[PDB]
């Protein structure tokens, strides 16, 4: 019975709950890894001795909380919990394949941990640049396990993307067209499209790297006619679409949070939002060489790519302006999800604008692989998508479980998390502008002070995550169920009750005849 | 028929608060303490 | 989302020992590893 | 002549960032001079400056490896 | 033309006689010249790792008469 | 308008057109069959026939 | 009772079993490459062969033996097959674009010539032209089989699908023959690496297509495909046309142009 | 040659069989087509069939709209979409 | 062979799809899960001996 | 060459990177303007008392919303391409210097005439001369002249390094099989510091690059008296 529910699952709600559990586990794993990385940069020293194990820790941090926190939680958990519930579908079109994707995730986690386990260690950064990742600088079985972890995560993401696209397009009520779905459904539409149009290049590149390591080929060995910049091209052709994977359902969650608690029945400029998100999903594929403005490209190529980078910059500004104009004269109620949303808007805005500062190739010549880059993406990822996922989890936790979190404890969590992550990632702007390169276990003395400040800010964020478990324990320490939900008419997911039963939409939705 | 309700759509036991606290703290503490054990094992190995 | 009050109440003292138990359970293996690395370096 | 030469000039053939093809084609057409003045029996030091420019252009490891592959007759370059 | 019969004719006239003709033509072309002189360039016949099957120097579909080894040909 | 209907109609339906089809097919079959059988015969006897060794003795 | 017209699936184990079989396969590759062990890899292979076998036996059981496959479920299946097929189109496009990056600007260790000095590719007129003729004849064969399914004649589409499977097996055995009788290995330069890697995944994909055609043939001999609901052969024809157009791209890019 | 390939009026079994049988009568009881008889009037509501006494009713009540107004509909008197004025009456006689 | 198989597979029994045949389906389910869990345990033991250096 | 509590860029010597500072200050104007704008809107319209939840009009503000960010990005991008097309002009290379990034150290080749190459290691912390720096000292410094356009041709053996000095505004990745050309001009003598800006293994934090640039008479007296 237990095995036939939580191991042999064929409904999206239980599978999504299991993504919440696994993503929370991987979030604490990567949180601990970040505690180590900031833990010996508080005081300048070889606390771990050689920095090979430091690169192992940094690579583990990047991999576990990109592919094992944000993608499972966001894509799998929120899609499987919300996309059938918003569109009215009783389930997904391919539930067994979705379950195979979910159950493929923990072997990928196990092989990543085992990749960290072997004595050579896979200390080669998030990008897997050869022949540092080759069979001479990393001669061992660790990076092969890292490659196979990426295989399993990519196959799980591809199967989930296939199921998401077919359940949005096909599992929809008949007289509802594509332009009546809520914007999170559009977010996972373009998101799953970009997964399925990005991950084959990653899979081909890492299969190519595995064949280069083991089967004696020379795709990335220049001594036999290869070129590492081919791997850089393939990897970032995957990677910036993967970047907008990591940001776009965050945009959908943030749009729903902003239009929910403000009292808006309809977000402002729905067709404009949909156009902006398809514009991002169409322009995400022609921008990737902005990651390679210091490799030696042609100057006309660099000019074209920075021009296309500003062309991908404009629709994000359209989205943030439509957010500030769908706040327009609303009955705002200060739930903590709005606190996460305002933090998202401001801090994602400043991180993206520092990205625009980094976009121009002439300045990116001198500001490459420094902590300015780390500040840009740690803003955008590490608190834009992070505050989007806590906005979604705090908002939909009565829907997910049944009990509510304490508002005072959640606002205190927002305060401690806000102070911690801002103190962690503000001074590394000045560190990167001073010229401190990334992936450094030890630094010169002049980069000390900001480092120390940022490190203790990380400890503040550590205190924040403790309160997280405490307040969710407080829910199960209180068992306080809901009276009702406000604005229940414009959201289908709240309308089957908190929490929904195992079989929702036994008889499906009725559509307007027109 | 399957069992549905608040706390009955979760794999873990809900009805006892203290064993729930113990199991959540050992689960999240094992997740937190795994990379510390990994890095101490590569410190012991080298 | 409007909430019904708690079916099981929670006073201050069990909240205090719960947050204390959580922080000591999170910090005792991490502080066990970080409290001594001279033994792990075989120095 | 051009010489009283100081440092290898900016070639208009390769104005872009990557310049490995510059020393590659330079070593190639150095040997093209060498067998050209070998075949026609002309003076071999008329295009003397080609060795100065490929020692000024690409590093000593690459030219040592290329000359070793000449010495064993195993260079895939067109010579 | 809403008919399988044109595809039946096109299989039995264009497809199968074409593949039979090119099979016979490849049997006319089935003559292979003698092996090239073993010149050991360093950009091929490389071994960045011993192979994972058997000897460690033989490929999966290795044939001893046209495929060389980095030591040389074998007889 | 389908291909077997028009192939019967403008080639096989009339008897004089049938005979013209047979004559033209006979000529092209003679050329192609002679080439194919000659190529098969010279491949089976590679290096044995006189035309394979005719160039040695000019 | 279900009022909608979608598929409700029983709780099945093979998601978990297939995922852990994939774990066994990946760890089997790791330990064969680094520790010389075969037994765990063959265990992973045996597990996922029978996993895929009885998973699709289950899918056959709701399809032709229980009839839960609503036309909207058929639309979902054809959408998923189109998504999967454009996934390997973009996968092979990654392989292709790696080949064009290697080919259009040769490095200084190849002599700057495609093909490099010391490697002699076969001219494409005899054997790869025969491969292209085999796959094109198989394309006309599967189109004939599809239109025989449109009309509903059994013995004609039986003969057509036997011809398709026979030329698919003929394709893979003489591709193994040209693997046997080539002048270079996978370690013989970037040209050998690109050509053998692309043709190896093409051979793997045409093996998958031949096995899928064998499965749908054995299904049709058991009288499964009707005149309208015959999505197994539709997926077979789509995968086979994919293999055909991919082989046309390998014939142009690797064989004819650039060599 | 031969026959052999079966017409799907005989090999249809189960849910496929009743949806084909009902669809070639023109009736769709399994929600495959957009329904008919739009009337927001008081005396003539929108008739929606049911098997229970409760159903989801979505109203795209003005043309080319973003949001569908979702609300539960119960057995009894017909109450409208809560912002526009299109009536909805549930009839629980569709198995 | 199909219509009697249609009549068989509409048992209306509550037995799941993987056990609809009965005894050989039960045998095949047992032998595809037992050796799969054995292979998983063997993989964990394999990684444990791979982790400890020689 | 950093100093404690530095918030801005490393101060200028090359004209290319002081023009980069001018563009950096201009885009800092832009980010300050729009960040203060969104900050004022966020602190403004969350602090209202009135409500308006009607079905408002949509297509009446998009013309400014489309053209104004395009105008801001094109005034961003005009100096971008203006200075981007100025670092690749007609070179007049008085000196050519090659470097090749060895396994966690560097090598430098001055072989335009009278072949000279050396390998630059790192001074350890316990072997430091008093008054020197930590993680930024090299025994064999890289000597360049001033007021001259000089080219760096970079390469490596196996792993991807990156020759980077931020005070001169140079950063190019050292790749095997590919030498890259980077120009440099200096207007002051001195000692200008930089570090590796690409990961290269288990001592990646432990290679600095130091550029001692001097007049030319000391180049004859130095390169004539080094080997
Ligand atoms: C059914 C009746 C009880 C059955 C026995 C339960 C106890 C043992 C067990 O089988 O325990 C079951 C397992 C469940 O694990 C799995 O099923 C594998 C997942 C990978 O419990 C764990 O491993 C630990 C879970 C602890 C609680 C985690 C709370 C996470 C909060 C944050 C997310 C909220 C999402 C809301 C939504
Ligand atoms: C979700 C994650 C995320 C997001 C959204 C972005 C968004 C952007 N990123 Fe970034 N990026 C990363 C994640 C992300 N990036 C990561 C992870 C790396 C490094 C990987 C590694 O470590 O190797 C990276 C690296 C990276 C680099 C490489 C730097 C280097 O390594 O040397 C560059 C430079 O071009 C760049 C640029 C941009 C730009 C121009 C945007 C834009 O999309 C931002 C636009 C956002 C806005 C909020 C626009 C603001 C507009 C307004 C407020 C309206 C007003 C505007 C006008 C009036 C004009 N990114
Ligand atoms: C998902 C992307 C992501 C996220 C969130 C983070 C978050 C953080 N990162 Fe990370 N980082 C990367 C991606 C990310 N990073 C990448 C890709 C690199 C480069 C890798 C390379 O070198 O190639 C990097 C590199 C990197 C370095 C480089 C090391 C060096 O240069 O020497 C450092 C150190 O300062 C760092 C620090 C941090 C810190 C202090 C956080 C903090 O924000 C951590 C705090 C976050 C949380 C606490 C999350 C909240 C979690 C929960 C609440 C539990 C889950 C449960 C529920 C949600 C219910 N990061
Ligand atoms: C010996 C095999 C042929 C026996 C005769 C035969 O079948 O003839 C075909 C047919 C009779 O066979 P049939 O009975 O199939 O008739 C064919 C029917 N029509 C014409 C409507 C298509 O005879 C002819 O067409 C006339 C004989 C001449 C054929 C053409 C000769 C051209 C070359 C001249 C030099
Ligand atoms: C991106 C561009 C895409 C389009 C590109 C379009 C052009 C591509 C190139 C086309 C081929 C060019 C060369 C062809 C001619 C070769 C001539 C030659 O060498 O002849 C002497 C050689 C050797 O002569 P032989 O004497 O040994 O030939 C045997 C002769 N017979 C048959 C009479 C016994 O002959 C050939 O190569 C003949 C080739 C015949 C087969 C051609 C294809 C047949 C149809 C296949 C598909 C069927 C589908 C159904
Ligand atoms: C590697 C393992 C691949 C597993 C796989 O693709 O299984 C077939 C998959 C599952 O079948 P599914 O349609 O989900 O069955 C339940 C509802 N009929 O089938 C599907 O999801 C439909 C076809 C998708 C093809 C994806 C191939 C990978
Ligand atoms: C210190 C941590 C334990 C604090 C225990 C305590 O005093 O609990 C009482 C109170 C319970 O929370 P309460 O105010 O009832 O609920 C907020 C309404 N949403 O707790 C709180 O409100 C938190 C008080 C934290 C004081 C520091
Ligand atoms: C690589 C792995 C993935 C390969 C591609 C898988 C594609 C699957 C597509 C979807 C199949 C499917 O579910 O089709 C629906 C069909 C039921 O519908 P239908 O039979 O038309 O209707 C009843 C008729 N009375 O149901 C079926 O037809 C079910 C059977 C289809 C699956 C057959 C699987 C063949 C697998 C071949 C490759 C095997 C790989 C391992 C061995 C080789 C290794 C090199
Ligand atoms: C929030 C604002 C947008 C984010 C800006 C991030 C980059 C940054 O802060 O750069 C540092 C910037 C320039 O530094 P600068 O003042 O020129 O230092 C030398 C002369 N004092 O200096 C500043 O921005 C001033 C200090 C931070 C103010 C907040
Ligand atoms: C003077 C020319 C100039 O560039 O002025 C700066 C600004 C208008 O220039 P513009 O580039 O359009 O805007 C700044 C972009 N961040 O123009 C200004 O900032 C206006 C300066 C004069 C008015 C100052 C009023 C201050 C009131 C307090
Ligand atoms: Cu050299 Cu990092
Ligand atoms: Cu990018
Ligand atoms: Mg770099
Ligand atoms: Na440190
Ligand atoms: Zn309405």
């Amino acid at each position: 019975m237990f095995i036939n529910r939580w191991l042999f699952s064929t409904n999206h709600k239980d599978i999504g709950t299991l993504y919440l559990l696994f993503g929370a586990w991987a979030g604490m794993v990567g949180t601990a890894l970040s505690i180590l990385i900031r833990a010996e940069l508080g005081q300048p020293g070889a606390l771990l001795g050689d920095d090979q194990i430091y690169n192992v820790i940094v690579t583990a941090h990047a991999f576990v909380m990109i592919f094992f926190m944000v993608m499972p939680m966001m894509i799998g958990g929120f899609g499987n919990w919300l996309v059938p519930l918003m569109i009215g579908a009783p389930d997904m079109a391919f539930p067994r394949m979705n379950n195979m994707s979910f159950w493929l995730l923990p072997p990928s986690f196990l092989l990543l941990l085992a990749s960290s386990m072997v004595e050579a260690g896979a200390g080669t950064g998030w990008t897997v640049y050869p022949p540092l990742a080759g069979n001479l600088a990393h001669a061992g079985a660790s990076v092969d396990l890292t490659i196979f972890s990426l295989h399993l995560a990519g196959v799980s993401s591809i199967l989930g993307a296939i199921n998401f696209i077919t359940t949005i397009i096909n599992m929809k009520p008949p007289a509802m067209t594509q332009y009546q779905t809520p914007l999170f459904v559009w977010s996972v539409l373009i998101t799953a499209v970009l997964l399925l149009l990005s991950l084959p290049v990653l899979a081909a590149g890492i299969t190519m790297l595995l064949t280069d390591r083991n089967l004696n080929t020379t795709f990335f060995d220049p001594a036999g006619g290869g070129d590492p910049i081919l791997y850089q091209h393939l990897f970032w052709f995957f990677g910036h679409p993967e970047v907008y994977i990591l940001i776009l359902p965050g945009f959908g969650i943030i749009s729903h949070v902003v239009t929910y608690y403000s009292g808006k029945k309809e977000p402002f400029g729905y067709m404009g939002m949909v156009w902006a998100m398809m514009s991002i999903g169409f322009l995400g594929f022609i921008v990737w060489a902005h990651h390679m403005f210091t490799v030696g490209l042609d100057v006309d190529t660099r000019a074209y790519f920075t021009s296309a980078t500003m062309i991908i910059a404009i629709p994000t500004g359209v989205k943030v302006f439509s957010w500030l104009a769908t706040l327009h004269g609303g009955n705002i109620k200060w739930s903590p999800a709005m606190l996460w949303a305002l933090g998202f808007i401001f801090l994602f805005t400043v991180g993206g604008l520092t990205g625009i500062v980094l976009s121009n190739s002439s300045l990116d010549i001198v500001l490459h692989d420094t902590y300015y880059v780390v500040a840009h993406f740690h803003y955008v990822l590490s608190m834009g998508a992070v505050f989007a996922i806590m906005a979604g989890f705090v908002h939909w936790f009565p829907l997910f479980s049944g009990f509510t979190l304490d508002d005072t404890w959640a606002k205190a969590h927002f305060a401690i998390m806000f102070v911690g992550v801002n103190m962690t990632f503000f001074p590394q702007h000045f560190l990167g502008l001073s010229g401190m390169p990334r992936r450094y276990s030890d630094y010169p003395d002049a980069y000390t002070t900001w480092n120390t400040v940022s490190s203790m800010g990380s400890f503040i964020s550590l205190t924040a995550v403790l309160i997280m478990i405490f307040m969710i324990w407080e829910a199960f320490a209180s068992k306080r169920e809901v009276m009702s939900v406000s604005y229940a008419s414009t959201n289908l997911e709240w309308l089957h009750g908190c929490p929904p039963p195992y079989h929702t939409f036994e008889e499906p939705t009725y559509v307007k005849v027109k | 028929h399957y069992e549905e309700g608040p706390g009955k759509n979760l794999p873990f036991s809900v009805e006892n608060k203290w064993r729930l606290l113990a199991m959540m703290t050992v689960y999240f503490g094992s997740g937190f303490a795994a990379p510390f054990f990994i890095v101490r094992h590569q410190l012991l190995k080298k | 989302v409007s909430a019904k009050p708690a079916k099981t109440p929670t006073s201050a003292v069990e909240q205090a020992v719960g947050i204390s138990a959580i922080v000591v359970g999170f910090m005792v293996p991490a502080g066990w590893v970080l409290a001594h690395l001279e033994s792990y370096k075989k120095s | 002549k051009i010489k009283n030469y100081k440092t290898a000039p900016f070639d208009s053939r390769f104005p872009n960032q990557n310049q490995t093809k510059n020393c590659w084609q330079n070593y190639l057409d150095f040997h093209r001079c060498e067998k050209a003045m070998t075949a026609k029996g002309g003076d071999v030091s008329v295009c003397e400056w080609y060795r100065r420019v490929y020692k000024s252009l690409c590093p000593v490891s690459w030219v040592s490896a290329w000359d070793d592959r000449i010495a064993e007759g195993t260079f895939p370059g067109k010579i | 033309g809403a008919g399988a019969n044109t595809w039946r004719l096109l299989t039995f006239v264009l497809a199968l006689p074409g593949v039979a003709l090119c099979s016979l033509n490849c049997w006319m072309h089935a003559g292979h010249h003698e092996r090239p002189e073993f010149i050991p360039y360093h950009h091929l016949r490389i071994r960045t790792k011993p192979f994972a099957w058997g000897d460690g120097n033989h490929t999966l579909f290795h044939n001893p008469h046209v495929n060389p080894l980095p030591t040389g040909y074998e007889h | 308008p389908t291909i077997p209907s028009r192939l019967y109609s403008l080639l096989f339906r009339r008897t004089s057109t049938f005979a013209l089809t047979i004559a033209v097919g006979a000529l092209f079959f003679e050329r192609a069959f002679d080439q194919g059988a000659d190529a098969i015969y010279e491949h089976i006897n590679e290096g044995k026939l006189w035309k394979h060794i005719k160039h040695k003795y000019e | 009772h279900q009022t909608h017209a979608y598929h409700m699936v029983n709780p099945s184990p093979w998601p978990l079993t297939g995922a852990f079989s994939a774990l066994l396969l990946t760890s089997g590759l790791v330990m064969w490459f680094h520790y010389n062990s075969i037994t765990l890899l063959t265990l992973g292979l045996l597990t996922n062969i029978l996993t895929m076998y009885q998973w699709w036996r289950d899918v056959i059981r709701e399809g032709t033996y229980q009839g839960h496959h609503t036309p909207i479920v058929q639309k979902g299946l054809r959408y998923g097959m189109i998504l999967f097929i454009v996934s390997e189109v973009f996968f092979f496009a990654g392989f292709f674009w790696a080949f064009y990056h290697s080919s259009l600007v040769p490095t200084h260790d190849l002599g700057g010539c495609w093909p490099p000095t010391g490697i002699s590719p076969l001219n494409p007129l005899e054997v790869p032209l025969l491969n292209t003729s085999v796959l094109l004849a198989s394309g006309v064969s599967i189109t004939w089989a599809h239109h025989s399914l449109m009309e509903g004649k059994r013995n004609h589409m039986n003969q057509a699908l036997l011809i398709t499977i026979m030329l698919g097996l003929y394709f893979t055995i003489l591709q193994a023959s040209e693997y046997f009788e080539t002048s270079f290995s996978i370690s013989d330069g970037i040209y050998g690496s690109t050509f053998f890697m692309a043709t190896g995944f093409h051979g793997l994909h045409v093996i998958i297509g031949s096995t899928f055609l064998i499965v749908c043939l054995l299904r049709q001999l058991k009288f499964h495909f009707t005149s309208k609901h015959h999505f197994g052969f539709e997926a077979a024809a789509w995968y086979w046309h994919f293999v055909d157009v991919v082989w046309l791209f390998l014939y142009v890019s690797i064989y004819w142009w650039g060599s | 040659s031969g026959g052999g390939v079966p017409t799907d009026e005989e090999q249809a079994t189960g849910l496929e069989r009743e949806i084909m049988i009902a669809a070639q009568k023109g009736l769709d009881p399994y929600n495959m087509l957009p329904p008919k008889a739009a009337s927001g009037t008081k005396e003539d509501p929108n008739l929606v069939p049911s098997i229970s006494n409760k159903r989801i009713v979505g109203c795209i009540c003005e043309e080319d709209n973003c949001t569908v107004i979702w609300f539960w509909l119960h057995k009894g008197e017909s109450q409208r979409c809560p912002n526009c004025g299109t009536h909805y009456k549930l009839v629980p006689h569709q198995m | 062979k199909v219509p009697e198989l249609q009549k068989f597979f509409q048992k209306a029994d509550g037995v799941p799809i993987h056990l609809k045949r009965g005894l050989p389906d039960q045998m095949l389910y047992r032998t595809t899960m037992a050796l799969t869990l054995g292979g998983t345990i063997y993989c964990l033991i394999a990684l444990y001996m791979a982790s400890q250096p020689r | 060459m950093a100093y404690p509590f530095q918030l801005g860029l490393q101060d200028a010597t090359s004209p290319i990177m002081e023009e980069l500072m001018n563009f950096h200050d201009h885009t800092l104007m832009i980010v300050f303007l729009i960040s203060s704008l969104v900050l004022y809107i966020i602190s403004l319209m969350l602090t209202t008392k009135l409500t308006h939840t009607s079905t408002m009009d949509a297509q009446e503000v998009e013309t400014i919303w489309t053209i104004l960010p395009a105008v801001i990005l094109i005034m961003i991008a005009l100096p971008s391409l203006r200075i981007l097309y100025m670092m690749d002009e007609i070179n007049n290379p008085v000196l050519t210097v090659k470097t090749m990034g060895h396994q966690w150290y560097w090598s430098y080749e001055y072989t335009d005439y009278e072949d000279l190459c050396f390998d630059s290691y790192m001074i350890p912390t316990n072997d430091l001369k008093p008054g020197e720096l930590r993680l930024l000292e090299v025994d064999n410094r890289v000597v360049l002249p001033m007021e001259l356009p000089i080219r760096m041709l970079i390469s490596s053996e196996d792993v991807l390094h990156s020759w980077a000095v931020p005070s001169l505004g140079l950063k190019t990745d050292a790749i095997p099989g590919r030498l890259n050309q980077a120009t440099v001009t200096s207007n002051r003598p001195g000692l200008f510091y930089g570090q590796c800006s690409e990961i290269c293994g288990s001592n990646h934090s432990f290679m600095p690059i130091v550029l001692e640039m001097v007049p030319l008479k000391y180049f004859e007296n130095w390169s004539a008296s080094m080997i």
